[PDB]
RNA sequence: CUGGUCCACCCGUGACGCUGAGGCGCGAAAGCGUGGGGAGCAAACCGGAUUAGAUACCCGGGUAGUCCACGCCCUAAACGAUGCGCGCUAGGUCUCUGGGUCUCCUGGGGGCCGAAGCUAACGCGUUAAGCGCGCCGCCUGGGGAGUACGGCCGCAAGGC
RNA sequence: AGCGCCGGCCAACUCCGUGCCAGCAGCCGCGGUAAUACGGAGGGCGCGAGCGUUACCCGGAUUCACUGGGCGUAAAGGGCGUGUAGGCGGCCUGGGGCGUCCCAUGUGAAAGACCACGGCUCAACCGUGGGGGAGCGUGGGAUACGCUCAGGCUAGACGG
């Protein structure tokens, strides 16, 4: 799969504000700033894509997170790839743990996606119009991706573990397996299935991202060839 | 001595029938088939929850006012079980069983266990030919109870014996009608007493 | 220092409660039978020796389980419990009728005794007592 | 399903310019006396409501409760928070010795003789929870064999 | 003139160590004795305001004292309200001071944030209030009361 | 056939009388005109030839903490050094075998406690038999640990 392609695009990031429960993937400090071993991140990918591949066989969802500014994009595209949930903007406290009171909220939202149309009404007044459509707006800028969530996943996919604690958090305490791109200021063991890569760099996610779909495109017997690059 | 007073009202408040009078306990006149509720002013206002020492104590007194037996004597025995190796609970229910009143009551000699008492006081009952007078007397396995010679001419004993005929004894029991004697053959397993009572509850009353 | 022994064995707990891999601590015969005692019970991987600096050290090999799910994936541990007994300030001695049973069966008890360092349940197998060195479950 | 046990209800207050305004907290065990134990503490605006918020929490947090013959493998010394508790198996015989706490998760477990004491702190709430500890860390032999061999 | 302490070299001795009931020494300020000194300040004291009153706060004065020598006194929120010694348990950051292979590593101090752990909580966290061992001191509801009595110390005040 | 109790602890509730009075009370507390808390009555609960009360001891009290507590802010680190007695103490080898452990033996009277059997019609009570049992003397054995003697080592300590 990845074949020593990693190294062009990425080998690690950050520099002495480290977790040091990340020294196992470490290989050395040069400008400053700590390499991640390379050998430890494809023995770590083989394991990590392994799984995927086989939850990925038996028609289980994977909820993909990401709301750093280098992955609004990539996340929301690789996601839509496959056909699956991502959250890409803000995740919303409890949007696990609280399933089903967060999911009453894309009921409202599918509920105005047929009141807006043509057909059956535009007779409300225009000030309760605008309320309606400030509300749909809301909905459809933090539910976009969270819609196509009909149950609770089998896995969450987080971009950077660190930065979305919260996620990671809420998926442990449901026993919900984590997925994870992670840097040296992240902490490993509530991360189950780790890659040590950075998480930081547009190309690193792009590719960790992109190979993955493309293992879980695979593993749904089909091969769909371009994916959006973005230099 | 013992308690001398109205029955049913044990009954009344213990919630359950302890069959402390004979024949009316089976008839449709047992007052837990016409008015199941406590006795008293306040026997029919809903009742409160009871506290745990309230259980255990009703558990408790309910045990002892089924064989008629004063707290000193059930506590004495209680004691003694606790020494004894063995579950203190199934050594505590055969040490009760094995009292004479309640081994002529379950025999047949007599309907209750107050029949009982006043047939072995009064000189009616004999343990292995000697004449016992003691409800107290404690019945080991193999020991002979049997009505006085002079004694099977009498009219209720032979009711008594008249009415178990066709009655069973438990397995821990052998009777001859025609003999008109018993035969205390084991200890009474906690199985073979049909008895409204956890001693599990006694156990942890007596721990307090 | 006064306490080799419960210094060896709060290396040994320090190092467990943040799952360590391997400890060390200064080299003594009396140490290593303890070690000995412990690998043979399973608390322990196992232990060698080393040099720091030119001394004699003991490498200990520490055994976790396996991973947890859910809020804290910590292995819970091999060694929950290690305690001494005998102390420089007071010294606990037992004959063999006063020999303690640790943990029902599920714990071990060590005894220094004339035949040497057994636990609890090989000195009543030989009918010896001693000194009670630590506790362990 | 499962047996329910009432263990703690207490009326708590706070202030505000005008008085005092109540709220009901309930301690309950919930149990099916095999060896299945969880507890639940809700808090709520009216009693029935906090009863049926502690029993839907309780039903979320169980423990297995390793039984044998009716006690626990071996004994036991839990600290939750300056209070503490001892449990120690016992004879077939022994029933239930333990303070209303703790004879009320351990009834609900399915333990029919043990011996506990309280130590320190009497607090009905968090000795509920260092029960709860005790029984969590509770091993069998077959456990530490596959543990340690 | 003199004490402590730190680093480097790894040179010498060979367990010679730790703690410490009593003992001895030191111990802010105020205070006391005998001499000296006395600018400024300033308990007590005098006067003016303020105030219902103002034995205060504000203002104008003002003596001991504050300073020096010698000798006493021996107390304190004498506090980090945290006894001393030794070992073990993630890090990050600021700073003083050494050695080096002067990017950086390796000693010794002083601070801030935080692993695990601890704590009733606040908080502490390699400068522990964590995990341990050794020795000493101290506590056992509040008031009466650090009082009384006895004893010892002090010129006294008063201290234990 | 009686005695105590019926607000919570703690088992068992209503009516009338009184109105901070009379009274109750182990603690919390009751009683000031609608008292399950005082007095009476009806009812109920617990024991029963007894039922309560006072006094004293152990328990609960892990509240003197050996088992089994503490001292930053709750009571509790001595104002600080130095140091006497005492308490405690690094690695390796051999001897002794004082502590320590094991074996045998003597003692540990009878009665009492435990177990079994047995006699008073049962029981209390009593008889017989058996087993334990801390400690102490004597003989023998072990040497891991503590002690002690001797010989080494340098990681503690001190010196250059
Ligand atoms: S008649 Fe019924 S209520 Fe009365 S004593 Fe017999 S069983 Fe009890
Ligand atoms: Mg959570
Ligand atoms: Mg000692
Ligand atoms: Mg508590
Ligand atoms: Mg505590
Ligand atoms: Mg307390
Ligand atoms: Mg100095
Ligand atoms: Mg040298
Ligand atoms: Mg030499
Ligand atoms: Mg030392
Ligand atoms: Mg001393
Ligand atoms: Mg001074
Ligand atoms: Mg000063
Ligand atoms: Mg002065
Ligand atoms: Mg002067
Ligand atoms: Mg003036
Ligand atoms: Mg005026
Ligand atoms: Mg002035
Ligand atoms: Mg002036
Ligand atoms: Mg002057
Ligand atoms: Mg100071
Ligand atoms: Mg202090
Ligand atoms: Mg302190
Ligand atoms: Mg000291
Ligand atoms: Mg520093
Ligand atoms: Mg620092
Ligand atoms: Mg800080
Ligand atoms: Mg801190
Ligand atoms: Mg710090
Ligand atoms: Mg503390
Ligand atoms: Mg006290
Ligand atoms: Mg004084
Ligand atoms: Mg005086
Ligand atoms: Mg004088
Ligand atoms: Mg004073
Ligand atoms: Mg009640
Ligand atoms: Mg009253
Ligand atoms: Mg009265
Ligand atoms: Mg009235
Ligand atoms: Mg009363
Ligand atoms: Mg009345
Ligand atoms: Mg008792
Ligand atoms: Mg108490
Ligand atoms: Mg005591
Ligand atoms: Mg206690
Ligand atoms: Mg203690
Ligand atoms: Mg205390
Ligand atoms: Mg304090
Ligand atoms: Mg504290
Ligand atoms: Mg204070
Ligand atoms: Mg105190
Ligand atoms: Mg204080
Ligand atoms: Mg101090
Ligand atoms: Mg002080
Ligand atoms: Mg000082
Ligand atoms: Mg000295
Ligand atoms: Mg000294
Ligand atoms: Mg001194
Ligand atoms: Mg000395
Ligand atoms: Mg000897
Ligand atoms: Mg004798
Ligand atoms: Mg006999
Ligand atoms: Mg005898
Ligand atoms: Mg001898
Ligand atoms: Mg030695
Ligand atoms: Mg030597």
């Amino acid at each position: 799969v990845k074949e020593l392609l990693e190294a062009g695009v990425h080998f690690g990031h950050e520099r002495k504000r480290w977790n040091p429960k990340f020294a196992r993937y470490i290989y050395a400090e040069r400008n400053g700033i700590h390499i991640i071993d390379l050998q430890k991140t494809m023995e770590e990918l083989e394991r990590t894509f392994r799984f995927i591949e086989d939850l990925a066989m038996r028609g289980g969802t994977i909820l993909f997170v990401g709301t750093k500014k280098q992955a609004q994009d990539i996340v929301r595209m690789e996601a839509e790839r496959a056909g699956m949930p991502y959250v890409n903007q803000r995740w919303l406290g409890g949007m696990l743990t609280n399933f089903k009171t967060i999911s009453q909220r894309v009921h409202r939202l599918e509920e105005l996606e047929a009141l807006f149309a043509s057909p059956e009404i535009e007779e409300r007044p225009k000030k309760e119009q605008v309320r309606l459509k400030h509300e749909l707006e809301r909905l459809q800028k933090y539910l976009s991706g969270f819609r196509l969530l009909k149950r609770l996943p089998d896995a969450i996919f987080v971009v950077d573990p660190t930065k979305e604690a919260i996620a990671v958090r809420e998926a442990r305490k449901l026993f919900i397996p984590v997925i994870a791109l992670a840097d040296t200021d992240s902490d490993p063991d509530l991360v189950d299935y780790i890659i040590p890569g950075n998480d930081d760099a547009i190309r690193s996610i792009q590719l960790i991202l992109s190979r993955a779909v493309d293992l879980i495109i695979q593993a749904r017997g089909g091969v769909v060839e371009p994916s959006p690059s973005y230099a | 001595g013992r308690y001398i007073g109205p029955v049913c009202r044990l009954c009344r408040r213990e919630g359950v029938k302890l069959y402390l009078k004979g024949e009316r306990c089976y008839s449709p006149k047992c007052a837990m088939e016409r008015r199941p509720y406590p006795p008293g002013q306040h026997g029919q206002k809903r009742a409160r929850r009871p506290s745990d020492y309230a259980v255990r104590l009703r558990e408790k007194q309910k045990l002892r006012r089924i064989y008629g037996i004063s707290e000193r004597q059930f506590r004495n025995l209680f004691e003694e079980a606790s020494k004894k190796k063995g579950v203190t609970g199934s050594v505590f229910l055969g040490l009760l069983e094995s009292r004479l009143d309640n081994v002529v009551y379950r025999l047949g000699f007599a309907v209750s266990r107050r029949q009982a008492r006043q047939l072995v006081r009064h000189g009616h009952i004999t343990v292995n030919g000697r004449r016992v007078d003691l409800p107290s007397y404690r019945v080991r396995p193999g020991d002979e109870i049997a009505v006085a010679e002079k004694s099977r001419n009498l009219e209720l004993i032979r009711q008594n014996l008249e009415a178990m005929k066709g009655r069973k004894v438990g397995p821990w029991l052998s009777l001859d009608v025609e003999g008109m004697k018993g035969k205390f053959l084991r200890l009474p397993d906690r199985e073979d007493l049909a008895l409204p009572v956890n001693e599990q509850l006694v156990i942890e009353f007596y721990s307090r | 220092l006064t306490d080799p022994i419960a210094d060896m064995l709060t290396r040994i707990r320090n190092a467990t409660r943040v799952y360590k891999e391997s400890t060390d601590v200064p080299a003594s015969r009396f140490k290593e039978e303890i070690l000995r005692i412990l690998a043979r019970e399973g608390f322990i991987k196992g232990y060698e020796r080393v040099d720091v600096d030119g001394k004699p050290y003991l490498r200990v090999y520490l055994k976790y389980g396996p991973r947890r799910q859910g809020p804290d994936p910590r292995p819970e541990q091999v060694i929950h419990h290690i305690r001494r007994i005998s102390k420089p300030g007071r010294r606990v001695y037992v004959g063999v009728k006063e020999i303690p049973r640790v943990r029902r069966g599920l714990g071990i008890a060590i005894l220094s005794t004339s035949k040497g360092v057994l636990t609890d349940r090989e000195a009543r197998k030989l009918g010896v007592g001693g000194e009670l060195i630590c506790e362990v479950w | 399903d499962f047996e329910e046990k009432m263990i703690l209800i207490r009326r708590t207050a706070r202030m505000q310019a005008g008085g005092r305004r109540f709220r009901f907290g309930a301690l309950v065990v919930v149990g099916d006396r095999q060896g299945r134990v969880g507890l639940g503490f809700g808090k709520a605006p009216e009693v029935p409501l906090a009863v049926q918020k502690a029993g839907y929490y309780a039903r979320r947090n169980m423990v297995e409760v390793p039984l044998q013959n009716g006690t626990i493998p071996h004994e036991i010394e839990v600290e939750f928070g300056a209070s503490k508790i001892v449990l120690k198996p016992a004879a077939p015989g022994t029933g239930v010795i333990a303070g209303a706490v703790p004879r009320a998760i351990l009834e609900l477990a399915g333990v029919t003789d043990i011996l506990t004491k309280e130590l320190g702190s009497r607090n009905p709430i968090n000795i509920a929870y260092a029960t709860m500890e005790a029984l969590r860390q509770l091993r069998t032999k077959a456990d530490v064999e596959r543990l340690r061999k």
